[PDB]
């Protein structure tokens, strides 16, 4: 039993000293890595090696997924899905400051129910014979506001809800579908989604400003005061309906967060279009034509076409990490690093 | 900034809102700011939870009372520490490290936090070393561990405290090492009255303090046994060199976790304690060990609610301990004093490979003598003792001189009885039991077995009462 | 002597060889945590039961699933869990490694050695949760799994296939039964035989670590540990590790047990697991009901215990003998937990505290204590020299009222007592001592077949010890013939008798007087 | 038992101070490797000589 | 198109969402897969609530291990169906109707849903009878009813089994009858030993077994004895047969409706039983009768808590039970067999 | 300390009520003058034996 212990005391401190080899092994690896990445040409050659086994990364059973349908429960989905057929229906009826104007009363009637929240109870009641409700919508506002709002407004609490604040977003969802449709017309889409999406990163970097916007008892004048004043501060924003989008939606921010919500506005804007959202990351930006390379593979992967969002970080030490909904393949090297290191002996 | 906001308080649960990233982790110390001038005070926030969208629940460890909602909440970065060093000796602390008798004592030294991990497995080993304390029941029944792990159960009020002083007076009077005192949620009569005895006896230079008391927030008679282990943790790891730790009451520690277990947002348990009972116990109790070389002689007490031994706190202190002394109130109304229940009462080491085969044999005899005593109580009752036999009759009256024998006039019980106390050696104490259980002072009466020390005690108050022996 | 070059080698080996393909993972994220639960949202298409990776190698299982997140229990190491953290997909439900490089470690609830002797070589990995043996792939128990208890062997068999309860308060000798019928199979191991070889595993839920340490020590001394793995989930880990320790060590002892061998596991305390699943579902908020328990804990104990059986030989016949430790408060075995484990098991070994302080240890309560096999685990010697012990120990306990009433008793009723305290004194044996079964068959016989009548009671153990002794020393043949015949045949029988006879005529009572008749 | 004790304790002891010994001065020596290893898993870890 | 989806999984109770023109009925059985090839089984659910919302609330019957939110869920459209017919005697099998020996065996029989009706108020007996089985103690002492429940409370080595094949034999050749055993919570040792003991006495070719075993989610034992009931209503009702069902531990058969219960969210009773005992125990003791003729005569083992014959759980069962046969070990001594106390036994 | 009173004392003529057995002060001799310390110095428990 004494030779046991002395086995085990002789193994035990080998173990050790076989641990604190390994670590300085991966220690040394680590900053030789470092140093030799900082060669700007050999970022791009490890990014465009891995470019490869992304292309042979196929296939992969994905599926579209949508930005707010996929979180109501029940009930209200097949409603969602009815009310989105009517705004397609009525898409091209609305003129410029038609379509502008749509979205501020409807934003200005979203105010309106969460202001009475009684009315919107009453009205959200998810029975057949819906006619009373209808009457007391016009009756709300019969003489207010034009007449194709008051027409969706009819439509949608004609169906049943099974709550109160699912009818309250669908009026959001629409007004934002009405602004986005305003937009299309432009021809800014992918102008406009962009757009928003780096105001979302410069929203959510600097959270300060995130936060100071999810006030929820002060009034949203200065709100919106604040926010368009921090957006128009420079003129690289030149598009307006940005502005309006943004506006009309932290306006009802409803203590959702802001760099969240930024990011939930970009995604349903692209989702209008069908495409799927894929955040990346990697440690320098790379030309446009190893952007179409990321987009094509990214598309054939996923099956449907797909933006990117380059998040420059240079810590990641060269190599992408790309992040699609709910999943992720991370190829950059820093995390092959930190595998190999907790993978130790 | 990077600061946080109060959001709602609910008594001694504080929740407070950080931006995104700067969550504290859990177990952080957070600081927030009471400006009423009359309570004035800097509130300690220990993270407990992470509520989610990025709100965060904290336990204060001083009383909320004052505190406005949206004030600022200041993450320190780290966990509570405590100040660590052979300087901590002869001091009163905090909960929080706070010297109490000369304020900023100790600012300067090492801080080490309160929230350890146990020592691995391969370093444990058993202690079978006895620590011969001198008191006759605890010598003879419940040897006491070197090194080990003990604990006296007890209701409310039986001789758990004086017990503790006792054992203080015994074990670390004579001591070459250094001795811990927690005081988890107990009086402050009592700690005033530790601090003062210790100071007298010289002790208090070798001795370091640490009181959370009953009239603080569930917060600190939670972390105050942290705190004081982590002064002991750091005397065995780092100096090195023989422990003593005694903690009053720490099952005020479970009841304290059990005051906020449903402000925390946790379904309650069976007795009404927290769902997470035995696991924050073995936690805490687990860290309170003696390692490979390094020695914690460790001596708890631990009170037992409604004198029931079935409580859920008291059943799940039962598995970490190597000698339980446990008191009962059936013996406290008798006058035995230490009141110890002997036939309740153990220890790992009571072995006759560790305390030989004649101490082990004279505990098993007593123990007998005193189970068959507990057995034919109910028929004495009744029926009377003329309804025995004459075995039986001679066994009761050998049983009612042998538990009236096991009790003794302790050092610490000079105040409740005016009688200076006494001092058994084990041997002494082994020899006169058998003695007893031979039937060698079946002619001295009850009396004069009660409240004395050894055989010369026994024979002193024997002619006292007209007898011999 | 080390090799440090060899230590260079095995890290070159592994860097030279290390690879990570770039897959796709299913990642989630935390949304709260606290109190050793975190929940997750996101992993789609993670499962019930699954086991998660949180950042910094901690490990979680997926427990509830709903639309909104996934609750998680954290099994250590909880304190590092943070609001944003990632949560990878593993893939794969609760596994354990299993192999006979678990015999003499001390590994936790998932197959890590926590002993320091260096990693353990695996056959295999087994599931935690895989399906007990079908009503038609087992066999009657016939095999005895001797305990070297006598009260046990004797009144309450085991058999090899069997679950017995050890049930009592606290410090009654739970642990020491359990300990005893694992020294006494080390002459089971030194035969070499599979067919005789029991593999023991001890797991050790919600224990102080010294307390694990002092066991090991036991087996260790005893040479136990040739044999036995002990999977402690000691009572500072987290309450998932403390759930999760019986399944791991009965995942164990389920690859021996498919090989063909025999196993036995002692679940020591399952009242801990029961506690400590408790804590789990109360912080997962799921419906409380008697006493606070989740509603599936009954299940949780059966499930546990329908896996030791006694294989078919189509099977292989292999075997797992479980004994599972419940502490009662108060004695109180009408509570919850002793109800259901009563309820599942096959039978019941009553350990009580005044029986203790009587002095009779093993202190087995040999009226209620129970055996729902039977005399189908005894050897034939064993089987005819106890069933004349039964009878006479209740007659025993309905006479000794009148135990100063000797002069008013019938002869009958007299001899009756005195043999029954006799009985009494022969079951009595001390701690970590465990004789073999010819021993105690001729134990019982000199208690049965009245060669203790001339025996004052206080000396009836030393005699039977000595008498003992004698046998090993000059009448081995007897012994060899009970062993290997499984019988007493009345040659055998005749001989002991004489054998007695010698012993009483040479042996010396402690109150001078012979004990010859 | 106690021969058997103090004999193994002083053995290990001994062996102890020796396995100390041949720990301190074999430590340093396979660093030698450390660097060409390092090498070797920056160019796993890569996929490339460099 | 018309499939259901699981949405959460809390232990045994599993939520699923349907279309909203398919919601399926209280009682039904749906299946749904796990697909890890370790754990890859085919769960039956039972749906025990209507949570709105397209939700319903079932309780799974085998243990859910491996299952992913999002799974298709089938309804089968009926309750959960046993097979019955002559060809279920001599065979073993669980809750659901598979046969444990011989997998895939009576999957073409007729099958019976294990939720049916008491006779009509028109179709009992008003009369009670008693069943003469030929015993001596039995006639005379604790004299049976026919269509009637007898307890029995005999432990172990009383020679307890050696009754119930004495019961079947007599069943069979006496009345031209048949035996059904529901063991409710049987120990698999036990539930094999049964079986080669009833294949060795030729009693198994008279016998249907039905076993929801302990190692099983509280849904089978809950839903054994309405199983093994359903094949003896079969045999009585449609062979024109007189049936004899032994249920072994009807107390586990409350106990695992407790723990339903308790699963499903049911703020508990007294002492801590469902609040919905006394009916639950109605709707089985109920269908145990005499009816055109033809009876249905259950002996069922009770296990009383604490010895507390006023616990809720005996209390309820005796409500029911219209004999009492003790078998006693100190007649099982002297050699008397069968071993039925004539003191502690007891007729109404 | 407590004082405990119980209505079967009162009943019995002990009045007041208290329960010498279970009653206790834990300061004792220090909330005594020397003459009362003195002379009442084991009276609790001689009663309590008694
Ligand atoms: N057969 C025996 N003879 C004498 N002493 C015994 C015997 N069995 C156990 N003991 C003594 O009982 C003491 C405690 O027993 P043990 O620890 O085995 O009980 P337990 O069931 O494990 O209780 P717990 O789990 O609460 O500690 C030990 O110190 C041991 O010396
Ligand atoms: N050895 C003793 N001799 C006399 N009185 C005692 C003794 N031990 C305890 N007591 C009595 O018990 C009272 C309270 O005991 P204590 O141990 O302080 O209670 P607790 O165990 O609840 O802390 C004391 O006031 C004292 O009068
Ligand atoms: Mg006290
Ligand atoms: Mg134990």
């Amino acid at each position: 039993q004494g030779a046991r212990q002395v086995d085990l005391i002789r193994a035990q401190l080998t173990r050790q000293l076989r641990l604190e080899l390994g670590h300085e092994s991966v220690r040394q690896a680590r900053e030789l890595v470092r140093n030799h990445v900082a060669d700007q040409a050999q970022q791009s050659a490890t990014v465009d090696r891995f470019l490869d086994q992304l292309d042979a990364m196929a296939p992969a059973t994905a599926d579209v997924d949508y930005p707010l349908l996929a979180k109501m429960r029940s009930a209200s989905r097949r409603a969602l899905t009815s009310l989105v057929d009517w705004f397609g229906t009525m898409a091209q009826d609305l003129d410029h400051q038609g379509l502008t104007t749509l979205a501020g009363e409807l934003v200005s009637v979203a105010r309106l129910l969460d202001r009475e929240a009684v009315v919107t109870r009453y009205l959200t009641v998810p029975a057949e014979d819906a006619t009373p409700r209808i009457r007391l919508i016009e009756r709300l506002v019969s003489g207010k506001v034009g007449a194709p709002t008051l027409e969706v407004l009819r439509t949608a609490v004609s169906k049943r809800w099974s709550a109160n604040s699912d009818l309250i977003d669908a009026i959001e969802h629409v007004s934002r579908q009405a602004l986005l449709e305003l937009a299309e017309r432009a021809g800014q889409v992918d102008e406009v989604e962009d757009q928003l999406f780096r105001f979302s990163r410069i929203l959510d970097v600097q959270p300060r400003l995130a936060i100071l916007l999810g006030d929820c008892a002060v009034p949203a004048e200065g709100r919106v005061r604040l926010l368009r004043k921090v957006l128009e501060r420079a003129d690289s924003t030149v598009n307006p309906v940005v502005v309006a989008l943004l506006s009309h939606t932290v306006e009802l921010l409803r203590g959702q967060a802001v760099e969240e919500a930024v990011l939930f506005l970009a995604e349903v804007a692209v989702a209008r279009r069908g495409e799927i959202v894929a955040q990346v990351g990697a440690a320098a930006e790379l030309s446009d034509a190893q952007r179409t390379r990321l987009t094509e593979v990214l598309s054939r992967i996923y099956g449907h076409p797909v933006t990117v969002q380059l998040h420059i970080d240079a810590a990641l030490l060269g190599g992408l990490s790309i992040a699609v909904g709910d999943e992720v393949i991370d190829g950059t090297l820093s995390s092959r690093l930190a595998a190999a290191e907790a993978r130790l002996p | 900034d990077t600061s946080g906001r109060v959001v709602r308080v609910t008594g001694p649960v504080v929740d407070v809102e950080f931006p995104r990233g700067s969550i504290p982790e859990l177990f952080n110390a957070l600081h927030a700011e009471i400006t009423f001038e009359s309570l004035a005070k800097t509130l300690t926030l220990e993270v407990a939870q992470h509520l989610g969208d990025n709100l965060v629940r904290t336990i204060s460890l001083q009383p909320t009372d004052g505190l406005v909602r949206g004030v600022e909440v200041i993450d320190t970065g780290r966990s509570i520490s405590v100040p660590v060093g052979e300087g901590v000796k002869g001091h009163v602390f905090n909960a929080l490290g706070d010297c109490l008798d000369e304020p900023g004592y100790g600012e300067k030294f090492e801080h080490w936090s309160i929230h350890r991990k146990p020592p691995a497995f391969e370093e444990l080993e058993p202690r079978t070393e006895m620590l011969e304390t001198g008191l006759k029941v605890v010598d003879l029944l419940t040897p006491y561990v070197r090194g080990g792990k003990i604990a006296l159960f007890g209701g409310a009020g039986v001789g758990k405290t004086v017990l503790i002083q006792e054992m203080i007076n015994r074990i670390a009077r004579n001591f070459g090492g250094t001795s811990v005192f927690a005081g988890v949620g107990e009086r402050t009569r009592e700690g005033n009255d530790l601090w003062v005895e210790l100071a007298e006896a010289n002790v208090l230079k070798d001795t370091a303090l640490v009181f959370g008391q009953m009239d603080e927030p569930p917060g600190t008679r939670m972390r105050v046994a942290l705190s004081a282990l982590t002064m002991a943790e750091w005397f065995r790891d780092e100096q090195g060199q023989d422990v003593l730790l005694f903690i009053d009451n720490i099952f005020r520690f479970t009841q304290a976790g059990s005051e906020v277990s449903t402000l925390l947002g946790r379904m309650p348990s069976a007795v009404g304690y927290q769902p997470t009972l035995a696991d924050e116990m073995g936690e805490l109790q687990e860290r309170i060990t003696s390692t490979r070389g390094r020695s914690i002689t460790s001596m708890q007490a631990v009170y037992v609610p409604a004198d029931d031994y079935t409580d859920p706190a008291p059943a799940t202190t039962f598995a970490h301990l190597d000698a339980t002394t446990e008191l009962s109130r059936a013996v406290f109304s008798k006058g035995i004093f230490p009141a110890v229940d002997p036939l309740a009462s153990s220890s790992t080491i009571l072995d006759p490979s560790v305390v030989g085969d004649e101490h082990y044999r004279v505990a098993q005899e007593v123990i007998r003598i005193l189970q068959r005593y507990k057995d034919l109580q109910d028929i004495i009752a009744i029926l009377g003792i003329d309804e025995l036999s004459e075995e039986d009759k001679q066994l009761v009256n050998r049983a009612r001189r042998i538990e009236r024998f096991l009790s003794q006039n302790m050092m610490a019980a000079e105040q409740f009885t005016g009688q200076p106390g006494s001092t058994v050696p084990v041997k002494e104490t082994i020899e006169a039991f058998d003695r007893l259980c031979k039937g060698d002072f079946d002619h001295v009466p009850e009396q004069a077995f009660f409240l004395i020390g050894g055989l010369d005690d026994l024979a002193k108050k024997a002619e006292s009462l007209g007898a011999k022996l | 002597t080390i090799p440090a070059d060899d230590i260079q080698s095995a890290i070159e080996e592994y860097v030279s060889s290390f690879t990570a393909d770039t897959s796709r993972e299913e990642v989630g994220t935390v949304v709260d945590a606290g109190d050793g639960i975190a929940h997750v949202e996101g992993l789609p298409s993670v499962m019930t039961q699954e086991l998660l990776e949180f950042p910094g190698g901690i490990l979680g299982v997926a427990l509830n699933l709903d639309e909104h997140s996934v609750g998680a229990v954290i099994l250590g190491d909880f304190e590092n869990i943070e609001e944003g953290q990632q949560v990878k997909r593993t893939g794969e439900v609760l596994s354990v490694p299993v192999g006979d490089g678990f015999l003499g470690r001390v590994v936790n609830p998932l197959g890590q050695p926590i002993d320091g002797r260096g990693d353990v070589d695996s056959d295999t990995r087994r599931a935690l949760e895989l399906q007990a043996p079908s009503v038609v792939h087992r066999q009657g128990v016939k095999e005895p799994l001797q305990t070297g208890i006598k009260a046990i062997d004797a009144m309450t068999p085991i058999g090899r296939g069997q679950r017995q309860l050890i049930i009592g308060d606290r410090k009654t000798g739970k642990t020491a039964v359990c300990v005893d019928t694992i020294l006494n199979q080390r002459q089971n191991w030194e035969s070499g035989d599979p067919k005789k070889q029991v593999r023991c595993v001890y797991v050790a839920i919600g224990q102080k670590g010294t307390t694990i340490a002092a066991v090991r020590r036991t087996l260790e001394e005893g040479g136990a540990m040739d044999y036995t793995t002990i999977v402690a989930a000691a009572a500072s880990e987290s309450a998932g590790f403390k759930w999760l320790a019986p399944y791991t060590g009965s995942a164990i002892a389920q690859h021996w047990m498919y090989e063909g061998k025999h196993v036995l596991i002692i679940f020591d305390d399952l009242t801990k697991q029961a506690e400590a699943y408790r804590a789990i579902s109360l912080l997962l908020r799921r419906p409380p009901g008697r006493e606070a328990y989740p509603g599936d804990v009954f299940y949780l104990h059966s499930r546990l215990l329908e896996r030791c059986a006694k294989l078919s030989d189509d099977l292989g016949g292999g075997s797992l003998t479980g004994l599972p430790i419940i502490e009662t408060k108060a004695n109180d075995i009408s509570a919850y937990i002793p109800t259901n484990v009563i309820s599942i098991t096959d039978g019941q070994c009553f350990l009580e505290t005044d029986l203790f302080n009587q002095g009779v240890r093993p202190a087995i309560n040999v009226g209620v204590s129970v055996s729902r096999v039977g005399g189908a685990a005894q050897i034939k010697a064993m089987k005819e020299v106890a069933g004349s012990l039964r009878l006479d120990l209740s007659q025993y306990r309905e006479l000794e009222a009148f135990a100063a009433f000797a002069s008013d008793l019938d002869a009958a009723s007299k001899a009756q007592l005195e043999r029954g305290a006799r009985l009494v004194e022969l079951l009595k044996q001390p701690q970590s001592q465990p004789m073999p079964v010819e021993e105690q068959v001729v134990s019982i016989f000199l208690g049965t077949g009245g060669h203790l009548d001339s025996v004052p009671v206080e000396d009836v153990r030393r005699f039977e010890t000595e008498l003992l002794d004698h046998m090993r020393a000059s009448e081995e043949e007897i012994l060899t013939e009970i062993r290997d015949s499984q019988k007493l045949t009345e040659e055998a029988a005749d001989k002991l008798t004489e054998v007695i006879k010698n012993f009483k005529k040479g042996f010396a009572a402690t109150g001078g007087g012979s004990v010859v008749p | 038992r106690v021969r058997a004790e103090q004999q193994v304790a002083s053995t290990l002891q001994t062996a102890h101070e020796q396995l100390k010994r041949e720990r301190d001065a074999v430590e340093l020596d396979l660093r030698a490797h450390v660097g060409t290893m390092s090498a070797t898993l920056a160019s796993r870890i890569l996929g490339v000589d460099l």
